[PDB]
């Protein structure tokens, strides 16, 4: 637990930088916004437990990060009005909970496991053979389109603060860790 | 007479049932209205028949003789391609399928002025 | 440390007595599935295959007892035992002089239009028959002597009862061990631990152990089918040639290549027939379902298998996949060539030329081609045009035609053992997947069945002479089915057996339950 | 780099092929990924829903370059396609490529080609002296058939989408 705990307080560091990118328009000195944001991790390690470690081990290109993971909870209509909020957009926990779904949708996958650690493996290439995996895929399998973020359906990965970032690990990491009893 | 004639090509638009264009029954199970089985077929020449073996052939200023092609037993090797081609033409006519086999045949032919 | 009373050194060839598979994590550029290599890319059977293979055996010897198993291989779960006092180590597999690792295409039929699926073709590198590793295990033994289940284990090993690799019930992974060798080392005493670092250990006459036990093989009913192919069979080979466009399948054993039809196909034509008595049955139609779903029907599934498949069927989380209890090994050619000596028919160019030559060398009459094309003889098709006659543009091909290439008996393996599993041990349950077989072997027998390329134009007929039938420990109400038959028709077994099969096959008709759902 | 009398040359020797290996596979993904480049390289190309030649054609094609194990298995590509540019129906299947069979004669024949369109940095990957110059010459015929396979994999592929369209 110690361990696990210190994680938290790290990722909570994390989540907690929406207080830097969500701000009230022309406050001076800036002040954050009210908006509400998560990071999570599931560990999957015995030893070691380093959030450095941990998110550059998975940052394989210096123009690549696979993880778009400080996502926001705050619904897009109370945000719309503060600076930063097509970033929030793109950080809405909702865009990773609709792709959960999909994933998790289906007598048959919708999305076979077979093919989603396809993606999976080329991701850690670069992002000209990450594209070129998916677009040897992207249409044998139209729930791809949803998967899509460069507005293309051609690339898992969108442009975000000149670096390439991408939901699609998060939705293969956190599936199956959106259950509700709801 | 000339040695060949044609049976007439009907051009089948708007023909139903089974001599129609349809699904085919294929090859899953046996149909409970279809049938299926053996049928024994015995042949007989009436005019003498040529058997070529193209393996066999020997060539003398490239003119091309052929002998007989034999079975392992020694007796000539009738092809099953060979009837099933002989079959499938005369069923194709009779029942007036589709022709199997065109070429593209898409060129102009040529003709000489008189 | 662990205490050993003795370290017993295991260690003898192991042959592939069928062609292996082991697999890597798969694709290669040159193969979909891909063999495992080494970090300096020799192949090689990795320990963890090969230790799970004999764990596996021993399990289904012990009737699946944990509590002697862990005892041998050891246990993570229970405070006292932890690790394995079984070692075994990575094993190199050297292939024969000049052999090579082949490929072995594949593909799947669509059970409805009777032709390759959409996107079921795939290729396997595969080890060719012959090939050794060494095998290496270690015994680090506590109490005094041998267990007795090790020795089991060695003797099965012998008589080559352990299949290893993939695809094991469709050609694939059947080793046989040679030149057994066991040292000794008494670990517990001063003589003995010099002995280890020193004087290589104490040999034992295994001869002598190998006397104090009787071997228990398992449940097995062997079917050996003696054929001769009425129509030229063959499967073809993986892509067009020079003088003959479609070449036979011929593979390496040993010294010598043998035409071989793999037990892939003899698999796939057999659960094919099987697949359509079932739905004839309960005319339940094929058409609509994809590939995978096609191949999912009763019975079948247990004596061919099925793919392994998760599913929440009921809340709880079950795996729909399980392997075939039938298994088929490759069909090879009584007739043999040496490997350049076919290589000579690959490369060959002129059908009346250069071809002839090496026809008359591999067919083994190097000086009388009217022989030689009773074994291997080549064919010239044409493709007529339907207006005109004479030959559609472009539509010349040819065939090499085995009309005289004699094969020996195809063997069959139906594992009882694992169908009595399946039923949880009823063996009551076993005349339905039993009644199956021997419809199915009605039909091969009946030239209902034909194998190979080209069964619709003119190859692939087989003439099936004798079945053999020789289980071993079957279960008393299937006794009777030990018996060499002849008559196609089954009524060498005797009709009070077959009539009971008829009818546990009748009441089964009568309602077609999963019958393997307890 | 390793003095080339260095014990552990051997063992740094099998590093670098499988640093060199996975760089080509990942290089021959990424150039088979682009319409333009599987033009350049093989002369391949989609016109509507028309593959040039048909996927049959690139499919014998790639059934005999599977045989090119070594550099001197070169004859027995560069035999297929003789054999083929000899055939008048057989050639003009390759018409409407851009020179598909010039370009397939080269990158068989000319040892240097594979490694202009590859076009990998291998500096980052090798640690042997004389690592490059042996390297290329032993993993030749794979990289030939690493590409090849990629850019008609890729070609397949691309075809479906303007078939289904
Ligand atoms: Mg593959
Ligand atoms: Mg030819």
């Amino acid at each position: 637990f110690s361990v696990a705990y210190t994680l938290a307080e790290r990722l909570i560091k994390s989540a907690k930088e929406v207080k830097q990118k969500v701000t009230v328009t022309n406050s001076s000195p800036i002040t954050p916004f009210p908006c509400s944001a998560i990071d999570f991790h599931i560990l999957y390690d015995s030893s070691g437990i380093d959030f450095d470690r941990i998110r550059e081990k998975l940052r394989p290109e210096d123009n690549t990060e696979l993880y778009n993971r400080p996502y926001v909870v705050t619904a897009a209509e109370n945000l719309s009005q503060a600076q930063g909020y097509e970033w929030s957009q793109a950080h809405s926990l909702q865009t990773l909970a609709d792709r959960v779904s999909y994933l998790r949708s289906e007598g048959k996958s919708a999305l076979p496991s077979s093919q989603s650690h396809a993606l999976r493996t080329a991701l850690y290439l670069e992002k000209n053979e990450a594209d070129a995996q998916y677009s040897l895929i992207s249409q044998r399998y139209k729930i791809l389109k949803n998967f899509a973020e460069d507005g293309e359906n051609k690339s898992l990965f969108h442009l975000e603060n000149g670096k390439y970032v991408t939901r699609f690990l998060d939705a293969l990491d956190a599936k199956d860790f959106f259950a509700n009893a709801n | 007479h000339n040695p060949y004639n044609f049976v007439p090509a009907l051009p089948r638009d708007g023909i139903t049932g089974d001599l129609g264009d349809c699904a085919p029954a294929g090859h899953s199970y046996y149909h409970g209205d279809k049938y299926s089985g053996r049928i024994a077929v015995k042949l007989t020449t009436v005019t003498p028949l040529l058997i070529p073996d193209a393996s066999k052939e020997e060539i003398n200023n490239n003119h091309k003789t052929y002998p007989v092609r034999i079975g392992k037993d020694g007796k000539p090797y009738l092809p099953p391609t060979s009837i099933k081609g002989m079959l499938r033409s005369a069923y194709e006519a009779v029942t007036n399928s589709r022709l199997a086999v065109f070429e593209d045949h898409d060129s102009r032919l040529a003709y000489r002025m008189p | 440390a662990r205490k050993v009373t003795t370290r017993w050194k295991i260690t003898g060839t192991l042959i592939a007595e069928t062609p292996l598979h082991i697999g890597g994590v798969g694709g290669d550029a040159d193969t979909d599935l891909a063999l495992a290599v080494n970090g300096a890319g020799e192949y090689y059977v990795p320990g963890t295959s090969l230790a799970g293979a004999l764990r596996g055996w021993m399990t289904q010897l012990l009737n699946n007892d944990e509590s002697q198993i862990k005892d041998l291989w050891g246990d993570h779960l229970d405070a006292k035992r932890g690790a394995s006092f079984v070692i075994v180590d990575d094993a190199v597999i050297h292939i024969p002089n000049n052999a090579d690792v082949e490929i072995r295409e594949g593909v799947g039929i669509d059970r409805h239009f009777g032709t390759a699926a959409n996107g079921f073709k795939y290729s396997r590198a595969v080890i060719p028959k012959g090939s050794k590793f060494k095998l290496p295990l270690t015994f680090d033994s506590q109490d005094d002597g041998l267990p007795n289940a090790l020795i089991q284990l060695l003797c099965a090993l012998e008589a080559g009862d352990i299949r290893l690799g993939a695809a094991k019930t469709r050609g694939l992974g059947r080793i046989k061990l040679d030149d057994l060798k066991l040292k000794s080392f008494a670990l517990d005493k001063p003589e003995g631990i010099f002995s280890a670092l020193l004087d290589q250990g104490k040999k034992l006459d295994w001869n002598q152990l190998k006397a104090n036990v009787t071997y228990q093989s398992p449940p097995y009913l062997g079917i050996s089918i003696t054929w001769n192919p009425k129509d030229p069979v063959m499967v073809k080979a993986e892509g067009d040639g020079l003088a003959i466009d479609i070449l036979p399948l011929v593979s390496q054993v040993g010294s010598d290549v043998r035409f071989v039809i793999p037990g892939s196909s003899i698999k796939g034509i057999l659960r094919t027939q099987a697949e359509r008595i079932i739905r004839t049955i309960c005319q339940s139609n094929g058409s609509e379902k994809n590939f995978l779903e096609q191949l999912r029907i009763n019975l079948v599934n247990e004596l061919f298998g099925s793919a392994s498949l998760s599913q929440k069927q009921n809340g709880k989380d079950i795996d729909l996949g399980k392997i075939g209890a039938l298994a088929v090994n490759d069909c090879f050619s009584s007739l043999s060539m040496t490997p350049d000596q076919w290589k000579a028919v690959e490369n060959a160019t002129e059908m009346t030329g250069n071809l002839q030559p090496a026809l008359k060398q591999a067919t083994g009459y190097p000086n009388n081609i009217s022989q030689a094309y009773k074994v291997l003889q080549p064919a010239m098709h044409v493709a007529v045009d339907r207006w005109t006659g004479g030959a559609a543009e472009g539509m010349l091909y040819s065939v090499l035609e085995p009309i005289g290439v004699t094969w020996e008996p195809i063997q069959v393996h139906l594992d009882i053992a694992r169908l009595k599993n399946y039923y949880h041990g009823k063996e009551e349950k076993l005349k339905p997947a039993i009644a199956l077989l021997l419809l199915v072997l009605r039909d091969l027998a009946n030239k209902k069945i034909p194998v190979g390329y080209g069964t619709n134009r003119g190859m692939g007929t087989i003439t099936v002479s004798q079945i053999t039938l020789n289980g071993k420990a079957l279960p008393t109400e299937l006794e009777p089915l030990n018996k060499t038959m002849t008559c196609p028709n089954l009524t060498d077994l005797d009709e009070a057996f077959r009539q009971d099969l008829s009818t546990a096959w009748k009441e089964w008709i009568a309602d077609p339950i999963d019958l393997c759902q307890q | 780099p390793l003095p080339t009398n260095h014990p552990t040359q051997d063992y740094a020797r099998l590093i670098e092929k499988a640093a060199w290996r996975e760089a080509i596979q990942n290089k021959a993904l990424a150039l088979a990924s682009s319409r333009a480049k599987r033009e350049e390289i093989l002369g391949i190309k989609i016109m509507g829903k028309d593959s040039q030649p048909t996927m049959t054609q690139l499919g014998g094609f790639r059934s005999v370059l599977k045989r090119l194990h070594s550099r001197n298995n070169r004859d027995i590509v560069t035999g297929y396609l003789t054999a083929l540019e000899q055939v008048s129906n057989r050639k003009e299947k390759w018409s409407n490529t851009s020179q598909g069979l010039t370009k397939i004669r080269n990158l068989v024949t000319q040892e240097n080609l594979i490694w202009n369109h590859l076009d990998i940095d291998f500096s980052p990957l090798t640690i042997t002296q004389n690592g490059v110059n042996q390297l290329k010459s032993e993993l030749w015929a794979e990289a030939v058939r690493t590409l090849v396979d990629a850019i008609i994999r890729g070609h397949k592929r691309d075809l479906e989408k303007a078939q289904e369209n």
